[PDB]
């Protein structure tokens, strides 16, 4: 009965600030606690923020205390919290979690705690870096990875902060036996990725593949071929 | 402030057959006015958390009627009872007492399949990764698991470990499997003196270790 | 907010059969224990009363019917109601309520009535909402689900309000609200009484003196009406809204004379219609 929005993806820079909004929908903004949770990745559910229905105040996870501040806009229903003086260890998903201050009817009142609907995360990262284009390298596939029951292609991407991406490995047309992974951020803080599709093997031969290494935030959309080597 | 635990940290269960998970305390957890605030999130790969069994021992609005939650005061359970597909995921057990929250250490649940063997394909440097500055080889090891697993790489023949990083894919939905890749980090000087690449394989679900490779070039 | 609802059910509406109802004073005159006839608008005796349903539930499981449908306004409606639990708050009457004509709007709010005539845009299906507001830790009542926006209002009167219950018997008593609105030649009248019952539903058989609540001096034309609900917003309870159950009693007034006896106290008692039968 709730909806909540969230506000698209941030990349920043060390020592700076970020405000990341909410916006609520199917019940109004003056009748829900929000309570934000990170999510350090790979890793599990940390606490932040939050409100306590009792005294109204909004406790502050003593983690992040004095250095994280929520503010509510009431008229657009929407949700704000600045966090600052952002060190490298803040990318994470940034959830905006709600549930409903009381439970039941104008007769019975229960204080109600918890999280009840969750609204679908900003991906906040800091990067001391900038941002660079593509770095593609086609794997060309082999002698005994192809003729097989399955064989496999793929293309290699390395030291790039694109952000995001896509693969595919095609433009709609292969879709079976891929294997991708989380990508990672190196010791320089680059990223590196694999995607190695297990592709048929009796394709091969007559159509070679394509990845679609396409960088939005850099618009690299390289569309490199993976002549079988 | 609480600081609770899990059990089974994983417990990939089978097909139709119930299953346990086990929550646990280092507080009492029954808040003032006597109910104890307990939820169960289930967060799928790449989405978010959703809710299950709040408060104890009650159902959330579309919840399909297969969770069943019980215990009190310290121990806490959540309990499936014939699971299927579309349960599959991370099941968190948050508290919701002494206003700095906490969640539970994580517990992933999956399906309960066979040791298989693993699929071993091995990939070189382009061509145009052969002049890039730096160049790489992929391990793509194919079915396994994230845990008692092994993927070891072989430049060359002469084991070389500890200037790896590691990524793995999820499990399949037509076969449940479990992706698995190495990114070898040497310089290019130490890339091109050589040919037979290979990538060996140990893992407790292969009998004798894999050893899929290519031959640098060539067709 | 113009969160429609209504469904579609409804079936005949329930008619009912007023014996002696609906005797307001028809001026502001004291008067001792004689006979007065007075030519007016009133509501004939043995009419039939139309028994509207509002939320409406079911012998099966849960099943609310809504069904409030705008009524025309004719010459004047006797409007009469049970509802121990405060769900009526009041009524919207007007002309096409809408923008570019006025429209007049009667809320309770259960510590200061108060009435305003602005060009209101009503939603098709108006009613107050009542949520929890988080600070002020207090159930607030906002009204933004009647209307979206109000301009040019050309007036605002606030008062004790009108219906003011009582109970405290557990039962046995139902208190019987009733009104009577007649609107002529720029103004707008309010008769009013609450009185204690024991019969099982319908009307009981004595006498009302409805004495006048206000006289509002607005001018507004006014053509069809509707009635207000008080829903609140239900929470962890497997929209979400629609309290309680309740239902009200409409019936049109038409131009009669009666013969009505005063009391040595200054109030009615019987009134006898000239219309009704021969003997009368
Ligand atoms: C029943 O209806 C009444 C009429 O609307 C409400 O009474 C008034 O509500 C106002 C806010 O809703 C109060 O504050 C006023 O707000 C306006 C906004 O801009 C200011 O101009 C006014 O100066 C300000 N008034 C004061 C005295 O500060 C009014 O005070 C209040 N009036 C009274 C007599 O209470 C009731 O709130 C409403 N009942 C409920 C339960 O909501
Ligand atoms: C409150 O009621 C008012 C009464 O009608 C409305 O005010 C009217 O707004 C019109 C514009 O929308 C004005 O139109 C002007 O008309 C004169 C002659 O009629 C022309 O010469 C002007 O060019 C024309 N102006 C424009 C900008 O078109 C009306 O004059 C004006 N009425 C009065 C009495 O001033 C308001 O619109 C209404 N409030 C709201 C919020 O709608
Ligand atoms: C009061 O408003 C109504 C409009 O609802 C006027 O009544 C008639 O309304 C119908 C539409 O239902 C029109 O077709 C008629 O033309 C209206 N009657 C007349 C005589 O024009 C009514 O006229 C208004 N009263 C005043 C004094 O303006
Ligand atoms: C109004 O009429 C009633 C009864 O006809 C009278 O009210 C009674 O007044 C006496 C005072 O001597 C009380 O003991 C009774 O209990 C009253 N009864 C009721 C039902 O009120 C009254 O005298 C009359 N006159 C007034 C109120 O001016
Ligand atoms: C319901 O209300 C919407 C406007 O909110 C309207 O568009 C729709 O036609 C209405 N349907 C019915 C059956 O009333
Ligand atoms: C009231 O009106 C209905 C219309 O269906 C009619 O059947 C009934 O006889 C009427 N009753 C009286 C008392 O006029
Ligand atoms: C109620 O809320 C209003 C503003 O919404 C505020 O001015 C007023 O002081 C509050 N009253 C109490 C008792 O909290």
């Amino acid at each position: 009965e709730v909806q909540l929005v969230e506000s698209g993806a941030e990349v920043k820079k060390p020592g700076a600030s970020v405000k990341v909004s909410c916006k609520v929908s199917g019940y109004t903004l003056t009748e829900l606690s929000m309570h934000w949770v990170r999510q350090a990745p790979g890793k599990g559910l940390e606490w932040m923020g939050g409100f306590d229905p009792e005294d109204g105040e909004t406790m502050y996870a003593q983690k992040f205390q004095g250095r994280v501040t929520m503010t509510e806009d009431t008229s657009t229903d929407t949700a704000y919290m600045e966090l600052s003086s952002l060190r490298s260890e803040d990318t994470a998903v940034y959830y905006c979690a709600t549930s409903t201050a009381v439970a039941g009817t104008p007769d019975l009142f229960d204080y109600y705690y918890g999280m009840d609907v969750w609204g679908q995360g900003t991906t906040v990262t800091v990067s001391s870096a900038s941002t660079k284009g593509p770095s593609v390298f086609p794997l060309a596939p082999s002698s005994k990875s192809t003729s097989g029951g399955t064989a496999a292609l793929g293309c290699l991407v390395k030291d790039y902060f694109p952000e995001p991406v896509t693969v595919s490995w095609n433009s709609g047309a292969l879709t079976s036996g891929v294997h991708t992974f989380p990508a990672v951020l190196q010791s320089s803080g680059l990223y590196s990725l694999s995607s190695v599709v297990t592709v048929p093997s009796s394709s091969l031969g007559t159509q070679t593949y394509i990845c679609n290494v396409n960088h939005k935030p850099s618009n690299t959309k390289v569309d490199k071929k993976v002549e079988p080597k | 402030e609480i600081v609770m635990t899990q059990s089974p940290l994983s417990s990939p269960v089978t097909l139709g057959q119930p299953a346990s998970i086990s929550c646990r305390s280092s507080q009492s957890l029954v808040h003032s006015d006597g109910n104890t605030y307990l939820s169960w999130l289930q967060q799928r790969p790449g989405q978010p958390p959703r809710l299950l069994i709040y408060k104890i021992s009650n159902r959330f609005s579309g919840v399909p009627d297969r969770f069943s939650g019980s215990g009190a005061g310290t121990d806490f359970t959540l309990k499936i009872s014939r699971v299927e597909a579309e349960d599959v995921g991370v099941y968190y057990c948050t508290q919701a007492t002494q206003f700095p929250y906490t969640f539970g250490q994580g517990t992933k649940v999956d399906i309960k399949r066979t040791v298989a063997a693993p699929s071993v394909f091995i990939f070189p440097p382009s061509d145009e990764q052969l002049k890039s500055g730096t160049a790489s080889v992929v391990c793509l090891l194919n079915n396994f698991y994230p845990r008692e697993a092994k993927v070891q790489w072989k430049v060359d023949n002469a084991l070389q470990s500890g200037n790896s990083q590691e990524s793995v894919t999820e499990q399949d939905s037509k076969d449940s499997t479990y992706s698995l890749s190495s990114t070898l980090t040497l310089s290019k000087a130490d890339y091109e003196k050589h040919k037979v690449y290979a990538c060996e394989v140990t893992h407790q679900g292969l009998s004798s270790p894999v050893t899929k490779s290519f031959n640098r070039g060539e067709c | 907010q113009c969160v429609n609802l209504t469904t579609r059910t409804q079936l005949p509406p329930a008619y009912t059969n007023s014996f002696t109802r609906g005797v307001y004073y028809p001026d502001k005159v004291f008067r001792s224990s004689v006979l007065h006839s007075t030519q007016d608008l009133f509501l004939p005796f043995f009419s039939n009363v139309t028994w509207f349903h509002a939320i409406h539930v079911s012998g099966t499981n849960g099943t609310k019917r809504f069904d409030n449908p705008v009524l025309p306004f004719n010459d004047g409606v006797y409007f009469a109601s049970t509802e121990k639990s405060n769900i009526i708050r009041g009524w919207i009457f007007g002309t096409t309520l809408d923008s570019k004509t006025q429209s007049l709007l009667i809320v309770n709010n259960a510590t200061n009535v108060v009435i305003k005539v602005c060009e209101f845009q009503f939603c098709n299906d108006p009613f107050l909402g009542v949520y929890y507001h988080k600070n002020n830790k207090s159930w607030m009542e906002s009204e933004f689900r009647v209307y979206s926006s109000a301009n040019n209002c050309t007036f605002e009167y606030v008062s004790q309000p009108f219906l003011m219950d009582l109970e405290g018997k557990q039962g046995n008593f139902k208190n019987l609200r009733e009104f009577v609105f007649k609107n002529i030649d720029g103004y707008f009248k309010i008769y009013s009484k609450h009185t204690p019952i024991n019969l099982v539903r319908d009307l009981p058989q004595g006498f009302s003196a409805l004495e006048p609540l206000v006289d509002l001096p607005i001018g507004i034309n006014i053509t069809r009406f509707q009635t207000l609900l008080a829903l609140h917003r239900s929470y962890l309870t497997p929209s979400g809204w629609t309290a309680g159950a309740a239902a009200y009693y409409v019936g049109y007034l038409q131009p009669r004379t009666f013969l009505l006896k005063y009391n040595e106290n200054g109030t009615i008692t019987d009134a006898v219609d000239c219309a009704l039968d021969p003997l009368s």
